[PDB]
Formats: structure tokens, C-alpha cells, sequence
């Protein structure tokens, strides 16, 4: 599930030499996880934020949904004020240790 | 349909002046439960009774103050009045009157009676004096209904009339508050078994069993003679 | 009065100061919603005095909680009623207990 | 101990009596115990938390509704809030609110 | 009453401008002008707006299009 | 300090002014009606007269039946009788 | 990044808390910026310039023009009490942990807001470019772009 | 004024006339503490004689209220927008899984989870045990007798 | 007022089959609907007249672990088969019943001679399942006449599905006539069987407690 809701880059590969399992630009939308599984492929190279070359927020294609949304996140939604909320929302934590 | 058999009634037992037990002819299977049932939410939810629902005294105004001689004050007269049951005849919104002075124990036997109303228990306590030049005078206004209605409900009813001096009350008119059915089989040997069910029953007083059961019959057939078309 | 108690509502309730109590009482004489008059024997009377013991009671008032106070009466009439007993019940009292 | 004293009242000691429907007038499986509470009635009143307002007279300073239910007030909104309802991302709710 | 919004959904896609749209469109309706092309059921204007974009007749361009249509009739 | 008294009562002529608001009138009709409510007295009466308030409006369009109209319009309001 | 996603995972796993990452690298980009430099790089000899207005710089700068000059920097992270004060809005920060002194640094400089933080549209009281009104901000945008 | 005194009067063609225009209208509800972004939801408001409003309990769970005392306030929608966002984004039909997560935020965990293991369980073999049937006949038997 | 109370005139009702059908009702005094639709599902549920088959004699073991000997299917599955069959007889009573078809493999109503009195609302009912070769096979069945529904565990030896219901739900909502809101709205769903069209069977239970409860009243209303 780290990986689930995330688009990886060219480096994935199959474990046969020569061979490859995923295009570049994809999402790990429900089946691919499976067969992932198969091959016990440990090491994927994903995009991520701040990586992604924009200089302003963060360029859709290395978010995916993380939402109520079976479909990739749409322009012009703020991520930010999604994030820093959900963190602290488990206010159930432990103090004196 | 196949020899249905319908029921009669039979065995109408006086259990006391307001218990009682009524007993039902044996009828086929699965229906003694939902007859039951109906039959006692019918006679618990819609029947007729007698209530009052206004009272007016010379002396006292509202109902947060006192009077000179009593012990108890008017809130503990209004709830042991709301207490009181009663039968009146088909006339209904029917006032009386209460008077009395000395010591003694009020009761409702020293009431002026009318060939109308007929009380059903004159031991009830409406709050003894203390004093002897005491005296009470005051009229209660009595009606007939079918469901619990608070004060609040008959306000609308009087916005130029309830003058200082006349406390409305809740009416409830629930006159049994309590029953309960049983059924089983029995008196059935040259047929296939049978249940009976029996009903019993605890009221006011202020009604009869028989009347009240054929009541429900009626209402519950006015009910279900809409439902064939 | 409540069914389950623990014994020291009754306690509570007297030592609140919220109900009437007799003291240095014999007999009650005359019995108001809101007036108490009880006669003292002459045991625990002293001469000087008429030997009459008045109360009256606090009828409907307001209070810092904007609720109603008003204390009931107890005894019926006639009845010998012994020094440091209760009179009258005001509110959630019963019968010297407090009865909320 | 509680057990003998609900053999005296005839009662069984499990304490578990079957019940039937008010409505369907069918009998419950797994006999439910019953229980006589000494409950009490809190302060906590409805009537006094009842409290809305749709448009009434504003402040002289910052020209805002009044507030907390003096003289028919207004409920106050909270950053927090809007914060919420960025994340949401409805704009126009937010200027409805800053302006209407 | 829509009790939810999913064939606009894909309708429109981006869940943003499918709003603006729905918007426009209602407060041409109430300010009134044409007689609404869906079958009315005694509703709201906001969803026979719904509805109708939902039958795929409605979008950002047919609008502006009829809105140029009657500008150039004046 | 923190405590301010935060009181604007409409004072009737706030009334006025949301009952014209409120009130169909032409452009030219509701300015005749502001400054009719600008020239009311406490007590409940107009101030200057309607020669004069004519004058005041200062346009040839503007007729004495206007006013007359404006007035009868002043006179449809709550309370009766108005200016 | 990887060693506090780990951090802070463990941190929530051991309640049993789930929560996606990517939210936690949010805060990291939020939390990585204001790169300090060492070469000046023709564009300036100071300290503490955001990791995007030196890349675009260098960007429009190096293989634009002048690939020669270039600036070797070091990205330095600030903490979230520090980080949040480094705004180019004086209006944002404000309300975050003082007025005063920011109104002082402000009015010293002379710098202007352009109301390009939500929290800029929130005060004024006009639509965010975010949601429903990220479209009309667009558009604003492009218009004021040809006016 | 005639409008304003037949609605202080509260005529009953003032109930009907108010009963039509809540028909067709959203209405959004916000809990005072607030954690995440779902502590506010949009439903269709429906009259009931009372004083308190009657929240869906599976709702209560991303409230995190707990039905002791406790406050709720309601917002109302003007601007055709206004409502649009609140059908759109503001609705609990759209709100099932968390944002943060991923998980649905919907989850009965109260007597439904007890009575779901109730109905579908067997001590050894209930009255019927051996019956063979098409599954319609299931509650026709189970409510009569026999099983 | 006094004994006064409201009468449904909204009968409209709505049918996604032949066999299905929901029924919902005006506003109604309180509390009388649920008591209404708790009787009226019961009777239907309890004693509705009608035919059913009790018991089939096939050829072979009379045991329920029969063999298939080309059916390649358990008689169990053949008496599943069979339950939900809606028989009608107008006025014969207890009649037997046989089929014999060639080894074709659909065993349908068809495959069952046609008496007298003896109908099938549906002959294109599967019997048993598709066979292997050419052989044939006998039913020696027999509808009963009777009401409601009992297991043949009881009374033997397959079941007796008297009542000709499949599924019936009814729910009460909340109404309001004028001004109180304490009024009691019906809903009715009713699936049935066959043979009988679902408010006609509404109406023969109404009059089956009717004229249950008609004598009860001892002649009133009548005039």
C-alpha cells in the first residue's frame, strides 16, 4: 500500500534480464500490485514531491489520489492544506514517556 | 378459508370494580399473539375517557400560591385531582361544584352529585383542611376525550376567555393504563387443538370491559373495511 | 425518597439547613402550608417565656440558580414531635432524606 | 445476599425476565434484565440552548452581529474552520461568508 | 431530488469547471430567457440544470455558442 | 477598552431606508424618495414642503404630480400618514 | 526524507496509526527551501535565496545566456517555527508568530504583497486560486498578464 | 410588513410555502472541534417537531461525536454555488474514504456489527435444522414459525 | 374528533412485475399502520388456501439418497425443482399427477399430463435437469388442497406451499395532513408466487380478516 496510490518512473524493471513488467508513466492502480508480488520486485523508483521540477507546488503526475477519488488528483487542488491536518488529526498521542 | 371457525366471547370475569379478565373462544394457530397484540395497543392508544380540564376557585388566583388553613398547596391539589375518575353520561362538558368548611377529611362523596355523574371511588384525598373557619369554593370544568392532552394544547382554545383566577390542567383520558393478554389451548377435544387467548385487564373504573373490547372491535373494523379497495 | 441509599443523605439533609427542624418542641398545635406553630412541654420550658414555638416556612422563591424553593410540611397535626427533629421538607427532600 | 432478597420477592436470582414487543407483540429471545434507576434531571435544559438567529442588529466597532445569544447574538465562525473549508476548496462559501 | 452527482461527473471530468457551468446555467434559467429543454418534474432549477447537463446537452461551449447566436441577432 | 456597546438600531429612518430599498421604484422614483425620507421630522412629519421639495430636486422633468405620487407612495407605508 | 518518513512512521505505527506518506513529504518540501550559496553565480553575492527563484534563475540564465555564471549552492532546512516566517508576503507570517517585528522588517523595506497567498485573498475577501477558484485566479492571471 | 406579520402569526400556508422551498435545498453541518477536513458535511434538511437535530449515527464517527451532551452549528447556503459546492463537495455520499489513509470513513462499529454476528451464527442446530429451501422462503419461515 | 379518524384514498400503486408489486398508502392515524401491516403480513404469512404437491413417488428407492441412473442430478435438487411450482385447481380436489418425457434432457412443466382442474401458470418451469441419453422417467405426483404453508417433515413428504406467496415487507414513514406531523404513512411490498395478481391476494386477506372479525362487533353499523 506505500506504493499503491503512487506513478513510477522508467526504472522499474522485470527481474528477467532484458525484460521489463510496467511502461514509465504508470499508476499502480489495483493489478499491478499482484503481479509486482509475483516477481518480489523490492527496490521501485517513484516520483515524488519536490523532485518534480515545477517551481511552484508540485506537478500533478507524482501525487496520484489518496482521496475519495479512484482517479488521479485535478488541477487546482491545494495538497497543502489537505496535508498538515491529517498529520495532526490523530490528537490520541502519548506524553511523560 | 376452510372452516375458519370464528371465535365468540365467553367467561366475562369481574376480577374487582376497576380488575378484571376476559376469556375468548378458541381460534386457530398464529393468531391468538396478534390479536392480542392489536387488541390491547387499540384499547391502549385510542378509547374514549373523562377528564378534567379547567378549575376555578373564589380564593386563590394562581396555582404558585397558598391558601389560609391548608396544609398542601394548589400544585398538590391539581395532581391529586388529575387523580379523580369519573363517568358522565352521553352529556358531556359537564361542570361541578365543591364546597365544604371545618377540619375534616375532603373527600368525594361531599360533592353536589348530579343523576349525570357518578363517582367511582369517594375515598380520594383532595388535600384535608386545617383550619376550622376554613372553607373551600371552587368549580371544576369536566370533558370527555380519547388521548393525553397537556395545557399547552388548549391554549389556543381561549385568548379573550381564561380570566385571573381559572388554572387549566392535562388531560389524559386514559382510563385502563395497564393489560396484558394469554393465550393458550384448550376445550378443544373432537377438533385438532386450539388456543384460547385471555385478556386481562386493570382500569379506572370509569369504563367496562365488555363496552370497551366491542369499542375496539368497531374501530378496528372501521380501520380494515378502507383496505379492501 | 430513593430506593438504594447509603445512610448519610439523611445526615446531609439535616445538616443542610435547607428543611425545618424542632427545637426544644413538645407538641405541634397548629399545622399551615406555610406557617408551623409547635408547643414546647414544660420539661424543656423555661418560665418568661409564653412557650410557643412559631415557623414559617419559604414558599416558592427564587434562587441564585433562578430555580423555585419551597418547603413542605411534614407532620398532620397534633403530634408529639421530640427536639432536633425535622419539620418541614424544602426541595429534593424527602422525609429528612435528601430525595433528588 | 442480593440473591436471597429476590427469593423473598419472588423474583428468579438471575434477574433476567423474558419481555415481549410493544409492537410486534412477538417474545424476546435471551431474557433481559430490568432495572428501577434513581435517575435525576440535569440543568443542561434544552429551552435555554435553544438559540438561532438569522439577521439582527451589528456592532458599532467592526460592524459584526453581536454574539453569544445577547439579545438574539450570532454564532462566531473560526479559523480552523476555514481551514477545513479550503481544504474543501469552496471559494465562494468563503467570500458568501467574508461579505454576505 | 439528484441524490448524487456522477453522470456530469464524467461529463465534464475535471469536478471543477462542471460547478461554474451549473452555475451560469441556473441563473440563466431563474433570470429566465428559454424554456428548459429536459422534461420538467416539478424540481428545482438547480436539478433540472443537473439533469440536463447529465444527458450530455450542456457544456461549456454550446452555451457560449447560443450566447453569440443571440448577440448577433440584436 | 474590550467592552463596547456595539448597538446600531435602525432608529426608523434605517427602516425607511430598507423599506425603500425594499419597495419597487424607478431610479429618478427612488431618489425622490430618499430625499423625501431625508426631510422627515421625530415626530413624524415632513419638514419642508412639497414646493419645496421640488425645488430641491432641481429637474424640469420633475412634476408636481411626481411628488404627489411619491407622496401617496410615502403615504402607502408603515406607519400610517408617514412625513 | 527517507530517514524521518521512517521516524515518524515508526512514531505512528507503534499506536497503530496509518497515514500516507506523501503528506509527510509535503511537509518536507514545505520544509526544504531558502538555499544558501557559496559562488555568486552573476546573480547575487547573499545568503538564503528559495531553492525555486535560483532555479528559475539559473535555469533562465545558464542556457539561456550565460551558462558560465553559475551559483554553487547548499540547501539549508529551517525549522517550522523559522521556515514559516521566511514568506515573500508580508501580509502572510503575520498572524503566525508576530506582527510587530514583521511590521517593522516591512515598512523598513518597503515590499508589497501582490496577494498571491491564500491567506492574502482570505483577508481581502476574494476567491482563492485554489478549488472552484483556481479557474477564475487563472484567468485573472492570464488577463493581467496582457492587462 | 404584511409578509412579516402573517410569519410571526405562523399561519399554516407558512409551513407549506416553507416545506417547498427547504425541499430542494442543501444544508451543511459543522462540529466546533475539528480535526480533518471532514468535521463539516452537507445533507438535506428535513422538519421534525422537536428541538434537536438527529445526525445518521454512521456520520457520528467522522464527527466523533458521542450523543452525550453536546453542540451543533448549521450553516445555510445562498448563492446557487454556494449549494452546487455543497452537493458536490460538501456531501457525505461523496466523503467515504479518508483523506489521509485511504480507509472509509464510514464504519459501523455499534450494535449493527452485533447483530450482523447474531443473525448469521448456529449454537448446534436451531428449530429446522435439516430444511431445504430457495432463500425468499428464509424470512417467510423465520417470522411465522418452524425456524 | 370524537370517534372520527382519517380513511386512505391514495391506493395508488406501482408494479415492477407480474409478480411484484409496492403499495404505499396516505397519511394514517397514529400508530395504526405498523399495528395494520404487522396483522396483514401475518395472515398472508400464516393460512393462505391453495395447492400444493405433498409428495412425489419416482421409480426407485424411496430413500432420499437416490442414484441418478442417467439424470445426473440428486432428487433433492429435482424436489427443489418441484417446491416452487404454483399449481391451480378450480374445484377438484387431491388429484395425482405423472410426466414422462424422452431422453431429450430439458424436464419441463410440459413433460406433465393435463387433468381437468389441474393448471400451471408457468410451463416453461425446469423439473430436472438436462438428461444424458434417450431414457424417459415418471413423476407420479399429487397436488392437495389446503392453506398457509407446512413443512412434510410433519406431515408427510416434500412440503405443502398452501399459501401462494414469495416474499412479503411492508414500513411505516412519518406524514403530516395539515399541521401535526404525527400521521402514519404504509408502504407495502408484495412478491408473489403466481396465479394470483398481488393486491388481488392483498384484498383476499383483507376479507379473510374481515370475516374473522365481523362478528365480533355483534351486527353494528347498521344503519
Amino acid at each position: 500500500d506505500r506504493v499503491l496510490g503512487r506513478v513510477t518512473a522508467e526504472d522499474v524493471l522485470k527481474p528477467g534480464t532484458a525484460d521489463i513488467l510496467v511502461p514509465r508513466n504508470t499508476l499502480l492502480h489495483e493489478q499491478w500490485c499482484d503481479l509486482l508480488e509475483e516477481n518480489s520486485v523490492d527496490a521501485v523508483k517513484v516520483r515524488s514531491v519536490v523532485s518534480c521540477d515545477t517551481d511552484f507546488g508540485v506537478c500533478a503526475h507524482c501525487y496520484g489520489r489518496d482521496l475519495a477519488r479512484g482517479h488521479i488528483i485535478n488541477k487546482g487542488e491545494a495538497i497543502g492544506v489537505i496535508a498538515a491536518q491529517s498529520i495532526g488529526e490523530p490528537g490520541t498521542q502519548l506524553t511523560m514517556r | 378459508v376452510t372452516e375458519f371457525l370464528k371465535p365468540r366471547l365467553v367467561d366475562i370475569e369481574q376480577v374487582s370494580s376497576t380488575h378484571a379478565k376476559v376469556t375468548l373462544e378458541p381460534l386457530e394457530r398464529g393468531f391468538g399473539h396478534t390479536l392480542g397484540n392489536a387488541l390491547r395497543r387499540i384499547l391502549l392508544s385510542s378509547m374514549p375517557g373523562c377528564a378534567v380540564t379547567e378549575v376555578e376557585i373564589d380564593g386563590v388566583l394562581h396555582e404558585y400560591s397558598t391558601k389560609e388553613g391548608v396544609q398542601e398547596d394548589i400544585l398538590e391539589i391539581l395532581l391529586n385531582l388529575k387523580g379523580l375518575a369519573v363517568r358522565v353520561q352521553g352529556k358531556d362538558e359537564v361542570i361541578l361544584t365543591l364546597n365544604k368548611s371545618g377540619i375534616g377529611p375532603v373527600t368525594a362523596a361531599d360533592i353536589t352529585h348530579d343523576g349525570d355523574v357518578e363517582i367511582v371511588k369517594p375515598q380520594h384525598v383532595i388535600c384535608h383542611l386545617t383550619d376550622e373557619n376554613a372553607s373551600i369554593s371552587m368549580r371544576i370544568k369536566v370533558q370527555r376525550g380519547r388521548g393525553y392532552v397537556p395545557a399547552s394544547t388548549r391554549i389556543h382554545s381561549e385568548e379573550d376567555e381564561r380570566p385571573i383566577g381559572r388554572l387549566l390542567v392535562d388531560a389524559c383520558y386514559s382510563p385502563v393504563e395497564r393489560i396484558a393478554y394469554n393465550v393458550e389451548a384448550a376445550r378443544v377435544e373432537q377438533r385438532t387443538d386450539l388456543d384460547k387467548l385471555v385478556i386481562e385487564m386493570e382500569t379506572n373504573g370509569t369504563i367496562d370491559p365488555e363496552e370497551a373490547i366491542r369499542r375496539a372491535a368497531t374501530i378496528l373494523a372501521e380501520q380494515l373495511e378502507a383496505f379492501v379497495d | 425518597k430513593p430506593l438504594v441509599g447509603t445512610g448519610m443523605e439523611r445526615a446531609v439533609a439535616v445538616d443542610s439547613g435547607v428543611t425545618a427542624v424542632a427545637k426544644r418542641g413538645g407538641v405541634v398545635q397548629y399545622v399551615d402550608a406555610s406557617r408551623i406553630v409547635i408547643k414546647v412541654n414544660e420539661d424543656e420550658m423555661y418560665p418568661g417565656e409564653a412557650g410557643i414555638d412559631i415557623y414559617n416556612l419559604t414558599k416558592y422563591t427564587r434562587s441564585n440558580q433562578n430555580t423555585c424553593i419551597n418547603q413542605m410540611p411534614c407532620v398532620s397535626l397534633g403530634e408529639p414531635v421530640e427536639r432536633g427533629d425535622v419539620l418541614a421538607d424544602g426541595p429534593s427532600t424527602d422525609l429528612g432524606e435528601l430525595a433528588l | 445476599e442480593i440473591k436471597e432478597l429476590l427469593k423473598l420477592g419472588d423474583l428468579p436470582t438471575s434477574g433476567q425476565i423474558r419481555l415481549y414487543d410493544g409492537r410486534t407483540g412477538e417474545q424476546f429471545e435471551r431474557p433481559v434484565t430490568v432495572g428501577y434507576m434513581y435517575m435525576l434531571k440535569l440543568n443542561h435544559l434544552v429551552d435555554d440552548k435553544m438559540h438561532a438567529r438569522s439577521t439582527g442588529s451589528y456592532s458599532l466597532v467592526t460592524q459584526q452581529p453581536l454574539g453569544g445569544k445577547a439579545q438574539f447574538g450570532g454564532q462566531r465562525f473560526g479559523e480552523m474552520e476555514v481551514w477545513a473549508l479550503e481544504a474543501y476548496g469552496a471559494a465562494y462559501t468563503l467570500q458568501e461568508m467574508l461579505t454576505v | 431530488a439528484r441524490v448524487t452527482v456522477q453522470d456530469a461527473v464524467e461529463k465534464i471530468g475535471n469536478r471543477f469547471d462542471l460547478v461554474l457551468v451549473a452555475a451560469r446555467r441556473a441563473r440563466q434559467m431563474q433570470v429566465g430567457g428559454k424554456d428548459p429543454l429536459v422534461p420538467e418534474e416539478n424540481d428545482k432549477t438547480t436539478v433540472i440544470a443537473l439533469r440536463e447537463i447529465e444527458e450530455g446537452l450542456i457544456n461549456n461551449q454550446i452555451l457560449d455558442v447560443r450566447e453569440r447566436q443571440e448577440q448577433q441577432e440584436q | 477598552l474590550p467592552v463596547y456597546q456595539g448597538e446600531t438600531t435602525q432608529t426608523l429612518q434605517d427602516y425607511l431606508m430598507w423599506q425603500v430599498e425594499l419597495t419597487p421604484f424607478t431610479d429618478t422614483d427612488r431618489a425622490i424618495a430618499t430625499s423625501i425620507v431625508d426631510a422627515v421630522d421625530d415626530t413624524g412629519y415632513l419638514t419642508i414642503q412639497i414646493e419645496d421639495i421640488v425645488d430641491s430636486i432641481g429637474d424640469d422633468e420633475i412634476g408636481l404630480e411626481e411628488v404627489e405620487a411619491v407622496l401617496k407612495r410615502i403615504q402607502r407605508f408603515d406607519p400610517v400618514g408617514v412625513a | 526524507t527517507r530517514y524521518i518518513v521512517n521516524e515518524v512512521q515508526d512514531v505512528y505505527r507503534l499506536q497503530g496509526v496509518k497515514i500516507n506518506d506523501k503528506h509527510i513529504e509535503v511537509i518536507v518540501r514545505q520544509m526544504l527551501r531558502k538555499a544558501t550559496i557559496v559562488n555568486a553565480g552573476s546573480s547575487d553575492f547573499l545568503e538564503g535565496e528559495q531553492v525555486e527563484y535560483s532555479r528559475v534563475k539559473i535555469a533562465n540564465r545558464e542556457l539561456e545566456a550565460n551558462g558560465k555564471v553559475g551559483a554553487t549552492y547548499s540547501r539549508d532546512l529551517l525549522g517550522i517555527t523559522k521556515a514559516s516566517l521566511a514568506t515573500e508576503s508580508f501580509i502572510s507570517a503575520a498572524s503566525f508568530q508576530e506582527t510587530t517585528r514583521v511590521l517593522t522588517e516591512a515598512a523598513v523595506a518597503g515590499k508589497r504583497d501582490e496577494l498571491r497567498g491564500l491567506k492574502e485573498n482570505v483577508i481581502v475577501g476574494r476567491l482563492i486560486p485554489a478549488g472552484t477558484g483556481y479557474a477564475y485566479h487563472q484567468d485573472r492571471m492570464r488577463r493581467r498578464a496582457a492587462g | 410588513k404584511a409578509a412579516k406579520k402573517m410569519v410571526e402569526r405562523e399561519e399554516a400556508v407558512v409551513w407549506d410555502i416553507l416545506d417547498e422551498v427547504i425541499r430542494e435545498h442543501p444544508v451543511l453541518l459543522n462540529r466546533a472541534p475539528t480535526l480533518h477536513r471532514l468535521g463539516i458535511q452537507a445533507f438535506e434538511p428535513v422538519l421534525i417537531e422537536g428541538k434537536a437535530i438527529q445526525l445518521h449515527p454512521l456520520v457520528c464517527a467522522a464527527y466523533n461525536a458521542d450523543f452525550d451532551g453536546d453542540q451543533m452549528a448549521v450553516h445555510v447556503p445562498l448563492t446557487l454555488e454556494a449549494q452546487l459546492e455543497a452537493r458536490a463537495l460538501m456531501m457525505s455520499t461523496n466523503n467515504i474514504l479518508s483523506p489521509a489513509n485511504g480507509e472509509p470513513i464510514i464504519v459501523p462499529s455499534q450494535d449493527v456489527v452485533l447483530g450482523l454476528y447474531y443473525m448469521t451464527r448456529d449454537c448446534v442446530n436451531a428449530k429446522g435444522e435439516g430444511m431445504v429451501l430457495t432463500g425468499p422462503k428464509e424470512a417467510e419461515r423465520l417470522y411465522r414459525s418452524g425456524l
